């Protein structure tokens, strides 16, 4: 796996608020979530809101009957990542009671300043065989690819901030396996 | 939210002078500053965005200048459809915010306005309240303070001013002021007078009656 | 030529809702937020409400929020105002201005607008003027007029003698009372004394008035 | 083990003071204090006291008859943690001369503007065993799991601050040990 | 703390004028400021929170504006029950601070005092004291000078004022002075007030 | 309809005690976070004290840290303030306010207060008012605690044109007044604290 | 963009004098401000950049000082090549913005202007537009005010001015306004007048 398009965030000439008098723009910095899973059915979220009263808007999947507890933990909060451009990044976690068929890897790293450290080969490999040897298996011969990369905030000359992401690209080995009932 | 402020109040000029008109943010909005043309009775009409640029159709002869708090509109060579109000609008920040407005109207010579009281009508003072209207006919220019005075005690709170646009003949205002009293608070006093102070007038009229 | 037409503007009382309509053409609609902005009678501009190009965002200033939604149709190139839960306050011109790209940066300014239309929220019911003589007193160039009271809705038409008495004649634009009724002046001025009738027409009211002033 | 609910620290929209002008709320950040232990009895704690003299409030659970000598160690500050919500975190610390039958792990993460840094995965595994190949011996056939996941604070826009905590998931496998006397 | 202070310390104005009272916050306080009515004898109501936002049940001809250090709040038309004192409370920092209040007060036309000297009764004497009273009757507006003299010599910090409130009638208000003896002449009361051209003086000797 | 009605004002010597208390009605007393506000006499308002929505958690006013404690029931509804070493300078009317919701950010304001409960910090002991002619006449009711005094003209035949002023506090201690009237005369003077009636010619 | 405003809009001075000029920019610029001298019909020369650094080829005498807002240039002996404008420019960012510049004048004596009103010819009538010229012949210094009045009715509009440049001989300015449309005034105000001179024709 690798973010493609990492030196777009040197772009730093094209609407930014300078650093300070007659300088470069700020680039791509702050709250930024980088997030990866492969897996042989849909990734399962549970359901953590930072606010249970945030009215989430109409097309987005939200936690539903949230209560005060639902800003900690409600077990109520459960659903399948199935749908693209659907569940919003700030509700979802990886549901780490589930998940047995999938593999997920994760970092936030919060902060208003932080400054994005993105690397790139194609000399990395990852293994997604657990400690028995078995990796994910494709119910239906299906293969789920998830991601999240928010990137940072974009800051334009207003001082108004976007969220800036990045495509993620995947390349997975599969083999055949005899599975039985 | 950012309050914008307008350079003067009102403006008279000619056909052919260079007219500037400012505006202010109450803080720093970098260039996202805003020009607005608004005839009476007609939709606004954007001028300059960006502080400087002149949106598409919009004649050569109206420039902007700013950046940070002051701004300005500039008319190089005023022409007669460029008689209107003119407003600023700040783009910074949410919500967007518009100033009071500048009017320019056209330069006459100064001319004091006539002034004349009218007495309320009997048959309106059946109806058990009584209406004492002070007009100002044809002066310029648009200022022009009215105080009434019943039995020499200057009255507030009960009076409603009105005013026509410049006149397409001789670019004066004409101006009427109403008084409004129960039958009871009327008929408690004797002398009714419209004082009005106008740059043209030397001394501040009065005209005046008895009932 | 971008085009822009409001419509749906009227009488509305308190409590009660209206729908403004806004017909787009001229541009790719479905391209461009719009916005609502108001004007009340002898006010300033405020804006109201924005729209993203899809329908699906709207966001509104405080003074309205929970009160408005925006909303459109890019299929009739059609945007719209919901009124609710309205408040006499309310009462201006509504116009429809095209947002002027700054939309996604929440950077809001006006490119094209439409003529308006007026909304006006009053309890007070249709009702056809009261006229008053408004005399002259002593001499010198005289002035005399007609004190045209307490009418809903607006507007009126006023004449002197059937439109043959023409120079010299001002009529003043209405103003709201207390009363929520308008109240209106028109004047003349004349030398002598020589019969001189003010024509009031008030057209929601269907009601006629020609007085006499001596 | 993983934090849950990490994504809700995206939340930037909510009563949040701006960055600056325009801006976005500022992200949770500053001290954070992450720590957890799998035990076969109750965590054993030591008191230490940034301050001997604070008065720790009624409902808590806190180092009695303090000292200045509180302030760097007091051997008499010795506590269970044998209850929820009472153990005020800033008091406490696991008490190293003891918690034999407890592997306890902890950062502490101080400073104002200190970004929260949080990794999820559900590919990682802790051995719980000792030097000598014995984990934690559940004594009463009981296993106690404790926590701490203070993440930093969340600043409104009257610039007041709040500790924000989120939940954690544990997973414990055990086996059979035959012990005598 | 956050000193509060506010607008001018009275007002006088007319059913139908429009009222606007400012508020001024001794540091930035973004939009934590909120707005009371108190009328004589009875609690403050809260008429606007965060600024600009009317609490429920409150008529809309109530507005406020402001953000940071510098906030208004506006009455459109002014009407009757709206003759009160408006209080700013900033809810920014703890603790939460109170400014001094506006009086908003009825306007009516200039009036002087009519002004009366008193002596001391017989029967108080007897028992040690001697209290002198000056009384300045049916006035406006409010702001009055009462100023006492024995045998013209200037006097300070043995007399005490007292004020009635706006009447129901004639909107006037009156004042009562208290001086708390036998080794002087000529006691004198001095009125200045803006209804007097000159000022007034009311004596007696013992 | 909300309601919050205090209680348990009156006089008390400087040092002693005195317990407020304020009966909440017609909300969910125990969602809401709960202050006093006060009030000195013709002075401004005070923030004093707030107590959280469980009843475990109170924050004060440095000027009376140490002397005043907030408690609570929210089974009975009732809101409370314990006033201890009381000074001369804490004589006010003190107000039963709900929160408006903003305790746990520490921004307090009050969307609802009672119409008050009136505590007077003095050492002077009841004592019935002495009565003298004002020879426009009046009357001058002085030396008198506590308040208040009510005065009528002629046992209230004459209404019109008189004007009762408020109380002045003295360095005595006690409490002086004036009651006038215009004319081209009895002057009833009542004091129930003293249980003291005083008709006087003039 | 960085607004540059120079002190003395014009310096009236003679040959041996210290001269001194101020430039002030909307911002601070540090050092990056230079100084321009231009004569009528010709291009600019550069005298000053970096605020103090003296152009090779230029006179001692001039010198520059000031860093943030304010800057100085300095004449110490004015010699008569130097009468011209001289301009302040910031190069601290993009774009680089010019002051107004400050016009160095050949000082003499005051001299009050000739005046003479000039009514149309009756060829230019037959046209269909009407020209009226006032002259301020022979004057000094510079700072004239000339105000056209019809029936004493104050115009304004419609009325250019042209002035020569500083004559050869005598040192003296000559001023030309046109007015463009029954007693037609010229009134002029002039420190060289006890107060204004009016010339009229019917």
């Amino acid at each position: 796996t690798e973010v493609i398009g990492v030196t777009s965030l040197m772009n730093v000439h094209s609407n930014g608020q300078a650093t300070h008098d007659n300088g470069a723009g700020k680039p791509v910095q702050g709250t930024s979530f980088h997030f990866f899973s492969v897996g042989g059915e849909a990734l399962e979220l549970q359901g953590v809101l930072f606010n249970y009263r945030t009215k989430y808007p109409d097309g987005t999947i939200f936690p539903k009957n949230a209560t005060v507890q639902s800003q900690v933990m409600n077990t109520e909060h459960k659903a399948y990542l199935d749908k693209n451009k659907a569940y919003p990044v700030e509700c979802w976690v990886p549901d780490p009671t589930r998940n047995e068929n999938t593999r997920y890897f994760g970092t936030l790293t919060g902060g208003e300043n932080v400054p994005p450290v993105l690397h790139i080969t194609n000399t990395a490999t990852t293994v997604l065989l657990d400690e028995f040897g078995v990796g994910p298996l494709c119910k239906g011969d299906n293969l789920y690819l998830s991601a999240v990369d928010v990137c940072g905030m974009f800051t334009n000359r207003s001082g108004s901030q976007q969220w800036r992401g990045l495509s993620r690209y995947f390349k997975v080995q599969l083999r055949k396996r005899r599975v039985k009932n | 939210d950012i309050q914008m402020t307008q350079s003067p109040s009102s403006l008279s000029a000619s056909v052919g002078e260079r007219v500037t008109i400012t505006c202010r943010a109450s803080q720093r909005i970098s260039n996202y500053l805003n020009w607005y043309q608004q005839k009476p009775g007609k939709a606004p009409k954007l001028l300059i965005y960006a502080a400087s640029t002149l949106q598409s159709g919009v004649p050569s002869r109206f420039s902007g200048s700013g950046s940070g708090t002051d701004f300005t509109l500039t008319i190089s060579s005023l022409q007669p459809e460029d008689f209107a109000t003119y407003y600023c609008q700040q783009s910074y920040s949410s919500p967007p915010t518009f100033g009071p407005g500048t009017k320019v109207d056209i330069k006459r010579t100064v001319a004091a306005p006539s002034v004349f009281i009218f007495p309320p009508s009997d048959e309106q003072l059946k109806s058990g309240t009584a209406s004492v209207v002070c007009l100002l006919n044809n002066f310029y220019p648009r200022e022009a303070k009215v105080q009434w005075k019943v039995d020499n005690a200057l009255q507030s709170g009960n009076s409603q001013e009105s005013v026509t646009e410049q006149d397409s003949k001789d670019s004066t205002y004409s101006l009427s002021s109403t008084l409004t009293l129960s039958k009871a608070d009327y008929e408690k006093h004797k002398v009714y007078a419209c004082e009005v102070t106008h740059q043209g007038l030397s001394s501040p009229v009065t005209k005046s009656f008895n009932r | 030529e971008v085009q822009l037409v409001e419509s749906g503007g009227g009488v509305v009382q308190p409590g009660r809702s209206l729908r403004l309509s806004c017909a787009a053409s001229g541009f790719t609609f479905s391209s461009s937020a719009m916005h609502w902005v108001r004007q009340a009678p002898g006010k300033g501009l405020e804006w109201v409400a924005v729209i993203s190009y899809d329908g699906n965002n709207q966001l509104y200033a405080d003074s309205v929020k929970g009160r408005l939604t925006i909303s459109r149709d890019n299929s009739k190139n059609a945007l719209y105002l919901q009124l609710n839960s309205l408040r006499t306050e309310d009462t201006a011109v509504y116009f429809c201005a095209r947002d002027g790209g700054g939309y996604s940066f929440g950077t809001y300014f006006f490119d094209f607008w439409g003529q308006g239309t007026l909304v006006t929220v009053s309890s007070a019911s249709t009702k056809g003027p009261s006229v008053f003589p408004l005399a002259p007193s002593s001499k010198s160039t005289a002035a005399l007029g007609c004190l045209v009271k307490d009418y809903f809705p607006e507007p009126v038409t006023v004449s002197w003698n059937s439109g043959a008495l023409t120079s010299g004649v001002h009529t003043f634009p209405a103003v709201l009372q207390s009363s929520g009724l308008y109240s209106l002046s028109s004047v003349v001025t004349v030398p002598s004394s020589q019969t001189y009738i003010c024509n009031v027409n008030h057209k929601p009211s269907n009601t006629k008035v020609d007085k006499k002033v001596e």
